């Protein structure tokens, strides 16, 4: 398994895309993401 | 920075996540002492934002709004009282410092927070503290949003808004100066040392410029001369601009490599099998020994998104758990420290665990006390694996063996395997679906041990299995593929 996941910080994990929602936020550079974006929400 | 100040022959920590100061002088007292523990890690002690929606989720404690010792474990004087008389029963205490950053910068302002102080996160002003708009880095950092967009670039990474929180200028000597003046308070107040939070998102040279300001280590209980142990939350599994090694310098560094790596193996994924381990440590591609903070799981990652994702053993998985967190404990990597963990209620929505955010057993906010039940087991859903007999027994375990070599490494080409540590301990792990029946040379001078797993040694007898290993040190061992747990584990002080 192991799934994908790409966790930024307490509270805050994404989701390995190649490109985000409307209503989501991009984190290049990730290394689980293998080239991809991290998309996450904020709870804040 | 690097010598942990445990108690002399004390080789753990355990992360007591969540629990309220009171409970941890207590558990100190009547528990963690007693069985050897080295030390306690503690949710972050200074004042929080209040986060009311969610619920008071537990990622609150990482938004500072000021130094107060003032949170939902406890105050100022409860927190003391606990370092006091945890010392006293030979734990030491380390703090979980959250220095990167304050809260939310678009959090309103008022007065919702643990202590009542105010602070105007928009206005980068949090008058308790005191720090104004010029500590913060945002004229440093570069990006249009001032936040973190890229991992390919550190200097983002360190000098912008890690998820929308107030990046402190670290740079600037008043930001040391009040940083460097809460964690010397903690000092004085006889803390031995600090996870440093979010450590990848500081410069590696503003940390240590941080460090050379601390004072020494409290001398009622420490030598003169003693520096704080340190440990840095870094997570690199490797292929980023940003690696572990950058840190070396300020002490030891969270490898997650470790739990991640650990963790497929013991679940048998991606064609991995336990007998692999036998090169485990440096020979994974791991930091050096004597950098690394090891543990199977902690708060972020056992909820199944962290740094590791789903291969991540928790207490929810409590047979496997128990195998890598006796592997873990046995072998001589790294400086080991055990979860201590809450129950919550997971509920997995395509994947993802919609109450991963939910805070500590509590009565409207208010943090249950942790009670104990007859059969040492934890009420009020803290989980207490710490108090896990084959945990605890694996931490003195740990603790007799200290400075003993990697020795007598034995598989079977599967998932069944053993090694031993010099001539003071022993432990064997069947992973195979199959029955384990093998002789195995175990390092160990003849006698019958007491297997610490099933049971213990109580006075002169054996309440579990027991082990007789011969004079040449020999000693059958049979373990079936269903047994409660099925791995045994015995050293120097089990043998009758
Ligand atoms: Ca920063
Ligand atoms: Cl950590």
């Amino acid at each position: 398994e192991s799934g994908n996941s790409c966790y930024i910080y307490h509270g805050v994990s994404g989701i390995c895309k190649a490109s985000c929602a409307e209503d989501e936020k991009a984190m290049a550079g990730m290394g689980v993401c293998e080239g991809h974006l991290c998309c996450y929400k904020t709870p804040w | 920075q690097y010598a942990p100040q445990t108690q002399s022959g004390r080789t753990s920590i355990v992360h007591l996540f969540e629990w309220r100061w009171v409970d941890i002088a207590l558990e100190c007292e009547r528990y963690l002492g007693p069985k050897g523990f080295g030390g306690v890690q503690v949710s972050p002690p200074n004042e929080n934002v209040v986060v009311t929606n969610p619920s008071r989720p537990w990622w609150e404690r990482y938004q500072p709004v000021s130094y107060k010792l003032c949170t939902r474990s406890g105050n100022e004087n409860e927190f003391r009282d606990m370092v006091t008389r945890c010392n006293n029963v030979g734990v030491r205490i380390y703090v979980d410092a959250v220095i990167n950053h304050m809260c939310g910068s678009g959090a309103a302002a008022g007065t919702g927070t643990t202590c009542g102080s105010y602070c105007n996160p928009g206005s980068r002003e949090f008058p308790a503290v005191p720090y104004s708009a010029w500590d913060f880095n945002d004229g440093k950092c570069k990006t249009a949003s001032g936040g973190i967009e890229s991992y390919n670039d550190p200097y983002q990474v360190r000098d912008c808004q890690l998820v929308g929180l107030l990046d402190l200028a670290l740079e600037k000597d008043y930001v040391r100066s009040m940083i460097a003046d809460y964690l010397n308070k903690l000092i004085d107040i006889g803390v031995a040392g600090f996870r440093i939070d979010a450590s990848k998102h500081m410069w590696p040279g503003d940390i240590k410029a941080v460090l050379d300001k601390l004072h020494n280590l409290n001398t009622n209980w420490f030598p003169a001369g003693s520096r704080p142990f340190i440990f840095q939350e870094v997570i690199d599994l490797g292929g980023e601009a940003i690696s572990s090694s950058e840190y070396f310098g300020n002490g030891r560094v969270t490898e997650f490599k470790y739990g991640a790596k650990l963790g497929t193996v013991v679940r048998k994924w991606s064609g991995e099998k336990m007998s692999y381990l036998k090169n485990w440590g440096e020979g994974w591609g791991f930091m050096p020994s004597d950098r690394a903070l090891v543990f199977v799981d902690n708060h972020d990652n056992q909820r199944g998104h962290g740094a590791g994702g789903s291969s991540i053993l928790t207490f929810w998985d409590a047979r496997l758990y128990k195998v890598a967190v006796g592997f873990m404990l046995a072998h001589p990597y790294g400086f080991t420290r055990v979860m201590s963990s809450y129950r919550w209620a997971r509920n997995f929505v395509n994947g993802e665990d919609v109450n991963d955010w939910i805070g500590p057993p509590n009565n409207n906010g208010v943090i249950k006390e942790v009670t104990i039940n007859a059969d040492t087991t934890c009420g009020n859903d803290w989980v207490c694996e710490h108090r896990w007999r084959e945990i605890r027994n694996m931490v003195w375990f740990r603790n007799v063996v200290d400075g003993q070599p990697f020795a007598n490494w034995w598989d079977n080409g599967s998932n069944q395997v053993a090694f031993g540590r010099g001539n003071r301990g022993f432990i064997v792990f069947n992973n195979d679906d199959w029955q384990l029946s093998s002789t195995l040379q175990t390092g160990l001078p003849g006698g019958t041990y007491c297997n610490v797993i099933s049971g213990d040694k109580v006075g002169n007898s054996c309440t579990g299995i027991k082990v007789y290993v011969s004079s040449d040190g020999t000693a059958q061992f049979s373990i079936s593929n269903s047994a409660q747990d099925p791995f045994i584990a015995i050293h120097a002080e089990s043998k009758l």
